């Protein structure tokens, strides 16, 4: 299991970076951090492990509205609500924030773009391999 | 040698493309008539002869491949046979070089 | 003249295949069948001559609304009515069934497509020719 | 034209195909058919000449609207009306019946397409020639 | 067709697939199936012949609307209605169900696609031949 | 005939995977399963035959609304209803779930995509052949 | 599946990720997870197997809408509703959440993208092979 104090620091950093997460129960955030631990590599950026693991967890949480409320009804995970309006009280219309152009799934949220910039600076986005003989 | 003969035989291929040819019933009179017509047109083609095809449902194209370098390949095979056999090429290939007047006298005296 | 019994059978087959033609006088159907006789070839599909001649006549009749009523007014043969509406009683809007993509005039009605399928199966859509010497 | 009974047969065939011409004055149909006779070849068909004349006359009389009758002004020959409404009593909307992006001028009406098919079956749509001597 | 029980089985299978045909007059279904039998090969399937006949008949009866019944006029065979409203009581709008930009004429209805898949599994969609002698 | 217990298991699996099929009479489901049996191959995935035959039957049933109700009216098999509305009571608008991009007829419903994934994993989507000499 | 506690862990992980499944009947989740187990490899992950099973089940249950529960008719599986209003009281409009022009069938939901990333990190998205002997 990943170190408990590091998990506490990562969750607390996530809370300070996005203040709206202060109302979410800690078990769900712990589960999201543990899931995001499977992708983040340790020895690449050992100095700043907590910041980037928090960034990647935040990117996972806000990918396509993966994180909903506890009492959120089903069937909203596959269909979105474009607009609604009451008779003579109020009306509202929504839309998508940005539009992707590369199909990388990583340049889809600001946190993912921050994580890619950090990865490119610290180690790089390259991969060169040769056989073992 | 057999591969060389096959390569010569497959020097040129003509393909006849017809829209909706898969609807024809197998081994029925329509298919026999179609292939008989194809063969009959095939016999009468040539350099001085032309053919006519439809422009909306038919296409006629020719795919051709060249032949080159096989005589030297067969010559190399024969030279390998000569080298492994242990007998001179004049006796086994029954060939005269033709590029020199009286040098093969040394060849026959070596034999 | 084409055989009378064959014409009777072709018209009756046209009537059974499209029941709405039962209200049309017989002389117009006879004229349409005689006109369609000029295109259908006899020795190609001698076994099923009646079915395909009826199919081709049906394709000719419904090509672009060639067959209208006896009292249909002129100027409707060159102009179509997209929509109409009375004040507060009813309204209606029309449109084209399908849209062609090849300009063959034969893949424009279902009956023509049936006729092409039958022709391709029975004989074929090919034409190979050589000179006579 | 060479004699009269062929003209009578052609006009009768046109009226048989389209019953709406039973009300058109006879002289106008005579003029239209004798002017459309200039484009058709008698030696080509030589068996269904009257049918070819009737089809070509029908196609020629319906390109963009030419047989408009009397009392139709001169602006109707340069522009088309697409909509017309009368106060709040009724309304109506018109539109083009056929698209002719090919630009052959013969694939603009069903009669032209039928004439092209008949010509292709009878003689053909080709013109292959070589110089004399 | 060669005998009767195959016709009975084919009609029963068509009614089993689509229960809405239990009300259609029997003679019309007989005519449709015996006219759709002309396109199917008995030697190819030779085990599921009745299923192939039923699928092809269902596909052929539903291309653009052909089995419309009686009392449906003749304009319904050349144009389609897209909207209809009755005063201020109700309204309704229709539309096409499938797009067939491919133009195969067999990928226009689900029955045609199923028939193509069955033919591909049984024999295949190819036609490779060579000239005789 | 395919084994009765296997058919029972396949139908029951179809029922549990889609609970809305519990209200459908068993004979129609049996007919659909028997029709889908003609496409599914046995020796490819003998361990998981029931799951994939149920998946393929489900894909066939929901291809383009092939399975309708017992009392569903005709003419709805070729035309779809985009929208409807009563005067001052309610209104509704429909639409297509997804849009195909390959014309395979198999990547058109989620069940078909599941079946293709299973086929690719278990055996593969490849076909290499050579002549018999 | 090989034993029970892995099933319990997988279902618990799915409920932990999406709290909305705490109300879904348990048997449906069991069926979904044991049918989604067929596509995942145990030897590949061998450390986060339960996480992979949960992610794949969540992705498979949310492609186009499959886990719709009971009392949802059969038309909901072929068409989607885009708008609904009730007299002049309220109105609502829906729409698709993700565009998948790539056509991989795995980049359609966030769970599929996360599963692809996890597979790429663990083993890889390549398949390089050579013939035996």
């Amino acid at each position: 299991i990943m170190n408990q104090e590091t998990l506490i620091a990562a969750v607390e950093q996530m809370r300070k970076l996005v203040p709206a997460l202060r109302k979410v129960p800690d078990e769900t955030l712990y589960a999201w951090v543990e899931m995001a631990e499977l992708f983040v590599c340790q020895k690449t950026f050992k100095d700043a492990y907590v910041k980037a693991i928090a960034l990647y967890a935040l990117h996972l949480a806000f990918l396509d509205g993966a994180l909903k409320g506890e009492d959120e009804d089903l069937e909203s995970y596959s269909r979105r609500v474009t607009s609604f309006s009451l008779s003579g009280e109020f009306s509202q219309t929504f839309g998508e924030v940005t539009k992707n152009q590369s199909g990388n799934m990583m340049l889809s949220t600001p946190w993912g773009k921050m994580f890619e910039q950090l990865k490119a600076r610290r180690r790089g986005r390259f991969a060169l391999m040769t056989g073992l003989r | 040698e057999s591969l060389a003969t096959q390569i010569l035989r497959r020097k040129q291929q003509a393909v006849w493309k017809v829209k909706g040819l898969a609807e024809m019933c197998d081994d029925d009179d329509a298919q026999y008539a179609a292939r008989l017509r194809l063969a009959q047109v095939d016999d009468n083609s040539g350099v001085g002869r032309a053919i006519g095809i439809d422009a909306e449902t038919e296409e006629y194209d020719v795919l051709n491949s060249d032949i080159s370098g096989v005589p030297e390949f067969l010559s190399s095979k024969m030279d390998r046979i000569v080298s492994l056999s242990g007998i001179h090429e004049i006796i086994i290939k029954n060939k005269n070089v033709g590029g020199v007047s009286a040098s093969q006298n040394t060849a026959l005296e070596t034999f």
